[PDB]
């Protein structure tokens, strides 16, 4: 069952406009491949909206990253390999950003904004920006 | 069957890639048929099927593999196999059609795309020009994956076109041109991806017309100048096979 992996996101919650949140994709132990072998994307979904891509990181060893126009200069996707983890750091949060955020992964994948191009998904987390 | 040259992007080095490319050249022209010092590809005409193709097996650190099929006459990619399935660019004609049927004979799933594998088509489909598509070890790594997953539905069309444009230039165009081989090396050396500048693209576009100007030259003098661009897009002309000795490594057969 190569490439089988479980992803547990966290780090979501409520924040005042102009705040900062750090999400987390943690890959559960005993996946045959570790997370550094994976591309991970980050999406957000409003109740009406379909899933929309925001930030991404390739399985490529050069650490190539993609950011949607909406989040540029705000969101930063990164890695901690010894923790088998991928962070997403959201700064200067605006209420527009309120949504359910998901992380998704593909073994040997590329940085993509397409949900079809990832395989394994996180359970999702709510982000809320208000005062 | 057809000969296979293996390559992996995992711990790829400059020598790794250089050895692989030389390897591929060796398999294309074994004849030492040479004109004006530039080796020439085999002539399409009366070529026994057995000598028509060569396979390039590609794999990445994630252990995903595909095998490209290159045409020994043009050096160009005609399609690939991954695991259970195999796909082909649209044949230009009946002849090239019959030919492909000898590739990947064992494959359970056979498909021939409706479109061709020429840049015009692939750039259309990718939603980007070669100018805006980066090349490097990383880009190639992703291209392998993107081909593997296509068989299973996990690859979007534009991503496929994009992935082809990466392979064609990193393999075929690199075989055809020491110069392009070179540009790829720099990218690999630094594990730094970048799209090709005009000096590269105006070459890729001009291989046919250069193959001709050479093979039909007078004692090496081009009958008419072939125009190319520099990095900054400034136009310049080529009047002689001499300046290209170090540039182009292969030509399609002519005359
Ligand atoms: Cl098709
Ligand atoms: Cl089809
Ligand atoms: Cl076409
Ligand atoms: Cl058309
Ligand atoms: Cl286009």
């Amino acid at each position: 069952s190569n490439a089988q992996v479980q992803l547990v996101e966290s780090g979501g919650g409520l924040v005042q406009p102009g705040g900062s949140l750090r999400l987390s994709c943690v890959a559960s132990e005993f996946s045959r491949f570790t997370l550094d072998y994976y591309a991970i994307g980050w999406f957000r979904q409003a109740p009406g909206k379909e899933r929309e891509g925001l930030s991404s990181i390739s399985s490529s060893s050069d650490g190539f990253t993609s950011y949607s126009d909406s989040v540029k200069g705000r969101f930063t996707i990164s890695r901690d390999n010894a923790k088998n983890t991928v962070y997403l750091q959201m700064n200067s949060l605006k209420p527009e950003d309120t949504a359910v955020y998901y992380c998704a992964a593909r073994l040997g994948g590329w940085a993509s904004f397409s949900p079809q191009e990832y395989d394994y998904w996180g359970q999702g987390t709510q982000v809320t920006v208000s005062s | 069957q057809y000969p296979i040259i293996n390559f992996t992007t995992a711990g790829a080095t400059v020598q790794s890639y250089t050895n692989f490319i030389r390897a591929v050249r060796g398999r294309l022209t074994t004849g030492a048929d040479v004109r004006h010092e530039i080796p020439v590809l085999p002539n399409r005409v009366g070529l026994p099927i057995n000598q028509r193709f060569i396979l390039v097996e590609l794999s990445n650190h994630a252990e995903l593999s595909v095998t490209l099929a290159l045409d020994v006459t043009n050096a160009y990619v005609v399609g690939y196999r991954a695991g259970n399935s195999a796909y082909f660019f649209h044949p230009d004609n009946q002849e090239d059609a019959e030919a492909i049927t000898h590739l990947f004979t064992d494959v359970q799933n056979r498909y021939t795309f409706a479109f061709g594998g020429n840049y015009d088509r692939l750039e259309q489909l990718a939603g980007n020009l070669r100018e805006n598509i980066e090349l490097g070890n990383g880009p190639l790594e992703e291209a392998i994956s993107a081909l593997y997953y296509y068989s299973t539905g996990g690859t979007q069309l534009p991503t496929l076109a994009r992935s082809f444009i990466i392979c064609i230039q990193m393999i075929s165009e690199a075989a055809r041109f020491q110069y392009i081989e070179g540009e790829m090396r720099t990218r690999i050396r630094y594990n730094r991806r970048s799209a090709p500048d005009p000096s590269v693209i105006t070459l890729e576009n001009s291989w046919g017309r250069l193959s001709t100007a050479i093979q039909e030259s007078n004692q090496g003098a081009f009958a008419s100048p072939i125009q190319l661009q520099r990095r900054n897009g400034s136009k310049f002309s080529v009047y002689d096979v001499s300046i290209l000795i170090p540039i182009i490594a292969l030509m399609v057969y002519r005359c």
